[PDB]
């Protein structure tokens, strides 16, 4: 299966899984972190500031 | 159903 | 077993006493999550002197600049919001983790024998905590902030003989001004570390006679050690108590407090509505409750007189509330009028709700004055029942 | 703090050999039929007092307000 | 027996190095 | 009476900033602080807030750096002791109109003007409270003649407030031509006055629902944690020689 | 006192009482915590060690259950005493000794420690 | 720049006249009595309270 493979690979010894564990927290927050910003950005069409008409016209 | 006081060993001690 | 040379390091001199009372602690087997509710009270206890370290290495205790300053916190610091809500909400946390801890211990009968000094120091701490919290919310000076200084201090004067110089002294310069402000600031930051001290002593005296469980009953038969079968368990109720208190520190942040806190104190005008936090008002309710003020001071030392007096009842043979119907439904009974009680601190003194506080406070002390009774019963109960 | 030895039999079984997360969805119905009616009474005695106070305060701000109603 | 040990003491000098990195995320550090 | 004195409820209007995933609309936020500036800043304050706020929320830099350049504010004593005034900067806070509390109550007959920079958390239902009290400026009721000097709208704890009616239809001109109504003005300084109590709203939004989903699943992980670790105790079969 | 046979509130709660000690397969003296008295203490040591071990028995049996979130099966609950009691004589016994030596200058055999 | 909330609250006028009739019922009993403090504030807020209950939705859809 495919969790004996991985077991296989990443838990025979203590220092690969932490290091396993730290890289997955990392890539794991940063994927859900753009899951998340997509949503706003989905949810919030139009109301951001880079796109209201008059952003650099009082000059 | 319970048992009597006698069908025991603690209970008839 | 003589110990010449080392096999473990838990059973190590230097980790010994933490192996023991950390690690191999023998818990009864049947404890539910409210154990977990006490461990859960010292984690928001530890959060919330974190969170104060960093708060006041930004709060200036001047009457001048402390709203102003609490304003830079959430504005300018990088990540300050985030500082502040969590002490703001974790000590409202902290409080609704204490009162659940209070009525599983009420519940259970937690305070019966031998863990009276347990419940004693248990009454001590929240007496710590209610003095931290209330100077604490006096720090960010705001009319709620500096209103419910003034009154809370100075329903002090209803002493006989010296409540006057007391007031006076306690305010230092006949108002709540900056010398208030800078006393207060100086004792909500001692505060926490002699209430560290407190917690140490209650978790002492409780591991000197082990633990309760559901059932009440004796436990010494089927005993497992703390780790790791209860640590998960309050992993568990700690996972679940940050969900909470994520959901109030970023969505609902200002639903636990008063909107008149952010505005500056101004001693001239008057709020319409002085009322303390969420977690005074059932206290707040019994005093305001009972007139004449005098009356009403020597109301709350009853209440605490009466937290005291519980463990000491003469007979209670039977403990858990599983066997105990009547008292069960009086626990009940009990929790509902503190509920009510508490909602009742928050309205104003016009009717009805004068005569429904001045029921809800007698209720409560007919709870604690009608437990002996229950006990004398029930040890009269064995020689009644008896089948055969 | 002495422990008390009991003669028993303890057989047990592997934490790796068993279901882990099955028996909290085993018996959904017994289980939610056991909790009502075992906590039918204590749910009437603490919602019972608020229920009955809350639509009394109520009641009467109604009666009091109309009254004043010029 | 030292080839195993200096072998894991490395392993965990990685992981070291690897959480470091982690509370400390330098791209400053690791471009050049 | 008591009704008036607490006064007529505000209703729950659907802001659009409201909601687990909103954000504010920023177009009216900046419609908001050109309402405040024109009619609003010449009695209330805000006293909290920078010009530098304003950069990437509303205005660009270089806009701010001009507004700031506008006005002149009094800087510390120079090499001879003297005070002067010199064009506010990107770091200067709004400026005031009055100079202290006993000014602005002499100049609005005793009554004083609140400050505005955290008025939507400093009322109960605040942003509701302040767009109702803004558009209710109504006829009052029969038989209840308020005295001169005051004005009467039904939200205000009373009845009798000391602002005159402020928003009216066409009051000031927008810069992208959107028609200016008493609604669409106390909308858009609604919405720039709850950003000005709340600058922060969107990042705690997103870390609160990042951090509910990822402890949500830390949470089931923790309850099987549990499971396995119980599992050895909770299906074991004791014999224990007693009947009853 | 009239609490059986002639009150319907006393039969109600001793029936109560009936159903849940069965239904943990408990007695009502089993719940009588040596700890809490310092006089069960003395009358469990004083009673034989059939009934004792008996009564460790049984509280070992209601806390494996109450930890599994489970009853007794109906057999064995069926098969329950839940008020054939074997300390009260023993304890009143102790009791009565402890009233005539504090009645007549004597030392307590056994106190309270301060906690 | 005709007023939208207004157009809005003639519009939703209709809507509950139940409260507006008891108002005005009270009017007319102020206009006989004509010498008492004769406020009855309480249809004012029944009837604007409806109102404003009517015109929440309606006024942000129609906003820009
Ligand atoms: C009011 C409504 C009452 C409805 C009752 C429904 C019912 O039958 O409940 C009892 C029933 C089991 O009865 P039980 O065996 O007596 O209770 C479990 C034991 O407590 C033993 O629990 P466990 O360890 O086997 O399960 C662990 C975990 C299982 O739950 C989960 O994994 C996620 C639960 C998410 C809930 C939202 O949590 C629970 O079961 C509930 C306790 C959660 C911890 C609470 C600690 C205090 C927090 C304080 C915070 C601060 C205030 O539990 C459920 O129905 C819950 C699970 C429902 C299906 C979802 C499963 C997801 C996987
Ligand atoms: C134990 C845990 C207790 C949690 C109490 C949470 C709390 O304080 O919520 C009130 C707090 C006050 O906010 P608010 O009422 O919107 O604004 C205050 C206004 O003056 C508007 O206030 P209002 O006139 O609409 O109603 C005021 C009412 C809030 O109205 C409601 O809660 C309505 C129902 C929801 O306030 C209360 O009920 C405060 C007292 C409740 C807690 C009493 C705890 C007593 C514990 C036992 C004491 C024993 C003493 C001796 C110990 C030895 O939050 C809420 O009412 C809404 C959130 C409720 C969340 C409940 C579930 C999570 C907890
Ligand atoms: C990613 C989210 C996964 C959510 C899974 C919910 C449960 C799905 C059904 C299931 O297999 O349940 C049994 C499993 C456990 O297996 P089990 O051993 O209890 O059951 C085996 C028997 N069958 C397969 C028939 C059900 O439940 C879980 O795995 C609970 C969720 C734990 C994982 C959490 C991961 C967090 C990652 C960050
Ligand atoms: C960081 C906070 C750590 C808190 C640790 C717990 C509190 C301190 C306890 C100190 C103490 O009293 O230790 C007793 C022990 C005496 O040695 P021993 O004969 O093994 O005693 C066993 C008990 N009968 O004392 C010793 O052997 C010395 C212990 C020194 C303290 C070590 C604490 C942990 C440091 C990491
Ligand atoms: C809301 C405030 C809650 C405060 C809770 C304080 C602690 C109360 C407590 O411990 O309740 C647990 C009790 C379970 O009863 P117990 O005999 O302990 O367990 C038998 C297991 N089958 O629970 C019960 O007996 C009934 C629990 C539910 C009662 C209220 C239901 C509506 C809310
Ligand atoms: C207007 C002014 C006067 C106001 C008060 C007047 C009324 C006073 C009280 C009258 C009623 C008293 C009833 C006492 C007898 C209860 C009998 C009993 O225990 O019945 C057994 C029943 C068991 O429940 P269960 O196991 O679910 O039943 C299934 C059975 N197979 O057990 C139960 O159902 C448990 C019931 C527990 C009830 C506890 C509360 C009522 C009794 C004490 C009242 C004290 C009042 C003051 C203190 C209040 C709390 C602070
Ligand atoms: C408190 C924390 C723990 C303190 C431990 C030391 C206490 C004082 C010394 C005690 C005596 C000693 O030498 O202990 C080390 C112990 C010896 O092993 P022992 O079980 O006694 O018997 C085998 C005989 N060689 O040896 C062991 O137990 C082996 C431990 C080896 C650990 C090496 C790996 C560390 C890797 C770096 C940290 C983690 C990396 C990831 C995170 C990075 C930072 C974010
Ligand atoms: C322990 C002290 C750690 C101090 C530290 O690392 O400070 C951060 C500092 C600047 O790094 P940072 O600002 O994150 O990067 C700029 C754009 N990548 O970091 C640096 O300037 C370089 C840090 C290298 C790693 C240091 C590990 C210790
Ligand atoms: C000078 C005239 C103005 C102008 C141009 C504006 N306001 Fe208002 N305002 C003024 C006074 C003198 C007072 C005090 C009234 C009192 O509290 O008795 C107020 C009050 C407010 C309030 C507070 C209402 C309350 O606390 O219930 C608010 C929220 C308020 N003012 C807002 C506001 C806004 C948004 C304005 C721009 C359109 C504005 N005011 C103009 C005096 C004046
Ligand atoms: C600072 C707040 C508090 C902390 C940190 C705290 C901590 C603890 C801890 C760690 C335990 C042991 C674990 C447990 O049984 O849950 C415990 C038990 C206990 N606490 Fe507290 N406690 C606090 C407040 C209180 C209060 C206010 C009381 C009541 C006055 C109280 C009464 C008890 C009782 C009776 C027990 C016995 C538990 C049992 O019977 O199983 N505690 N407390
Ligand atoms: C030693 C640890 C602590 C320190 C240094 C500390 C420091 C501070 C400071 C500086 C403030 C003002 C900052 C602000 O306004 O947000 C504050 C506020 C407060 N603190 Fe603490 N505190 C500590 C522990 C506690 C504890 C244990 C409690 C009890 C729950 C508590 C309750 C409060 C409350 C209620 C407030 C007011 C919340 C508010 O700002 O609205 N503090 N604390």
């Amino acid at each position: 299966g495919i969790f004996e493979s991985l077991y296989k690979v990443v838990m025979r010894r203590n220092s690969v899984y932490v290091t396993f564990v730290i890289a997955g927290a990392f890539l794991g927050e940063r994927a859900v972190d753009y899951g998340i910003h997509k949503l706003w950005e989905a949810n919030n069409v139009g109301k951001r500031y880079e796109d209201i008409p008059v952003l650099g016209q009082k000059l | 159903a319970p048992p009597p006081p006698t069908a025991m060993i603690y209970d008839r001690a | 077993t003589i110990r010449n040379q080392r096999f473990s390091l838990l059973k190590e001199p230097i980790s010994s006493t933490l192996n023991q009372h950390l690690i191999d602690y023998p818990t009864p087997s049947n404890l539910s999550y409210w154990w977990g509710f006490g461990s859960l009270a010292g984690i928001c206890l530890v959060i919330q002197i974190v969170t104060g370290v960093f708060l006041a290495m930004h709060y200036t205790p001047h009457v001048d600049l402390a709203f102003n300053s609490v304003e830079h916190v959430m504005r300018d610091v990088e990540g300050g919001w985030l500082l502040r809500y969590m002490h703001a909400n974790g000590a409202s946390m902290f409080f609704i983790v204490v009162y659940l801890h209070i009525f599983r211990g009420l519940y259970y009968a937690s305070y019966s024998s031998p863990r009276e000094f347990v419940w004693c120091l248990g009454v001590v701490i929240f007496l710590l905590m209610i003095v931290t919290a209330f100077t604490g919310y006096v720090l960010p000076w705001g009319q709620m902030s500096f209103w419910g200084a003034t009154v809370i201090t100075s329903l002090a004067s209803a002493i006989p003989v010296v409540g006057d110089t007391i007031v006076t002294w306690l305010w230092g310069g006949f108002s709540v001004d900056n010398a208030t402000l800078n006393r207060f600031f100086s004792l909500h930051y001692l505060l926490p570390f002699l209430l560290v001290g407190a917690s140490l002593l209650h978790l002492a005296a409780l591991h000197q006679y082990g633990s309760n469980n559901p059932l009440g009953v004796h436990s010494e038969m089927d005993q497992i050690s703390f780790y790791p079968y209860f640590y998960v368990k309050d992993l568990v109720g700690w996972v679940a108590f940050a969900i909470f208190f994520s959901i109030w520190i970023f969505y609902a942040p200002n639903v636990l407090g008063h909107p008149d806190n952010y505005i500056p104190a101004n001693p001239m005008s008057t709020p319409p509505h002085i009322v303390p936090e969420w977690y005074f008002l059932p206290i707040y309710a019994i005093l305001r409750s009972i007139p004449d003020k005098s009356g009403g001071v020597a109301a709350i030392a009853l209440v605490f007189i009466c937290l005291l007096a519980l463990p000491f009842f003469k007979s209670m043979y039977v403990r858990s509330s599983s066997f105990r119907p009547i008292y069960q439904g009086i626990f009940w009974l009990l929790l509902a009028d503190c509920l009510l009680l508490g909602w009742i601190g928050c309205q104003p003194v016009e009717a009805p709700f004068v005569t429904i506080g001045q029921i809800s406070s007698f209720v409560f002390f007919l709870f604690f004055a009608i437990t002996p009774i229950l006990g004398r019963v029930g040890r009269g109960i064995p020689n009644s029942y008896t089948t055969d | 703090k002495q422990i008390v030895p009991v003669k028993s039999v303890i057989y047990a079984l592997s934490p790796f050999q068993q279901k882990v997360m099955t028996g909290l969805w085993k018996d959904l119905p017994t289980k939610i039929h056991h909790k009502v009616s075992e906590n039918w009474i204590s749910a009437t005695l603490l919602l019972g007092p608020l229920v009955g106070t809350y639509a009394y305060v109520q009641n009467y701000l109604e009666k009091e307000k109309l009254h004043h109603r010029y | 027996i030292q080839p195993a040990d200096v072998k894991a003491a490395a392993m965990w000098g990685v992981a070291a190095a690897t959480g470091g990195l982690y509370l400390v995320q330098v791209s400053i550090l690791v471009l050049p | 009476a008591d009704e008036a004195e607490h006064g007529l409820a505000c209703p729950s209007y659907p802001w659009p900033h409201k909601g687990i995933l909103s954000s504010y609309d920023h177009a009216s936020i900046r419609r908001g602080h050109q309402v405040y500036t024109e009619v609003c800043a010449s009695c209330h304050s805000m006293s909290l807030i920078s010009y530098r706020d304003l950069v990437g929320v509303a205005y660009t830099e270089e806009e701010v750096k001009a507004m700031a350049a506008e006005i002149e504010v009094v800087d510390g004593p120079n090499d001879e002791g003297e005070m002067f005034t010199r064009p506010g900067k990107l770091s200067d806070r709004f400026p005031q109109p009055y100079a202290n509390e006993a000014a602005a109550r002499f100049a609005n007959g005793g009554a004083y003007p609140p400050d505005l920079s955290l008025i939507t958390k400093a009322r109960h239902n605040g942003q509701n409270y302040v767009f109702s009290l803004l558009t209710g400026y109504r006829d009052p009721p029969a038989g209840v003649s308020i005295r001169e000097g005051l004005h009467y709208n039904p939200y205000f704890p009373g009845g009798a407030i000391a602002m005159p009616k402020m928003l009216n239809d066409g009051a000031v001109e927008y810069e992208d031509g959107t028609p200016a109504t008493e609604a669409q003005m106390g909308k858009d300084v609604v919405s720039f006055l709850s950003w000005a109590a709340e600058p922060e709203m969107e990042e705690r939004k997103l870390m609160g629902f990042k951090w509910i989903f990822v402890l949500s699943l830390a949470l089931l992980q923790a309850a099987y944690y549990r499971r396995l670790r119980w599992s050895v105790l909770k299906s074991r079969k004791l014999v224990l020689d007693v009947v009853n | 006192f009239l609490d059986p046979k002639k009150n319907w509130l006393a039969a109600q709660h001793m029936k109560s009482l009936v159903k849940r000690l069965s239904k943990y397969g408990l007695r009502y003296d089993d719940l009588y915590d040596p700890y809490y008295d310092l006089d069960v203490k003395e009358a469990l040591n004083r009673l034989p060690k059939e009934v004792v071990d008996a009564r460790h028995a049984r509280l070992k049996r209601a806390i494996d259950l109450s930890m599994k979130h489970e009853y007794l099966p109906e057999d064995l609950q069926a098969m329950q005493t839940p008020f054939r009691g074997y300390l009260q004589d023993m304890l009143a016994l102790v009791k009565r000794e402890r009233a005539e030596r504090e009645a007549l200058g004597g030392l307590p055999l056994y106190q309270r420690s301060i906690p | 720049p005709v007023d939208q909330k207004r157009y809005l609250e003639e519009s939703c006028k209709p809507k509950c006249v139940k409260p507006l009739l008891e108002y005005q019922a009270c009017i007319k009993r102020i206009h006989g009595d004509d010498s008492g403090q004769k406020h009855c504030t309480g249809q004012y807020f029944d009837y604007w309270f409806c109102v404003d209950k009517c015109v929440a939705p309606k006024l942000f859809t129609k906003l820009k």
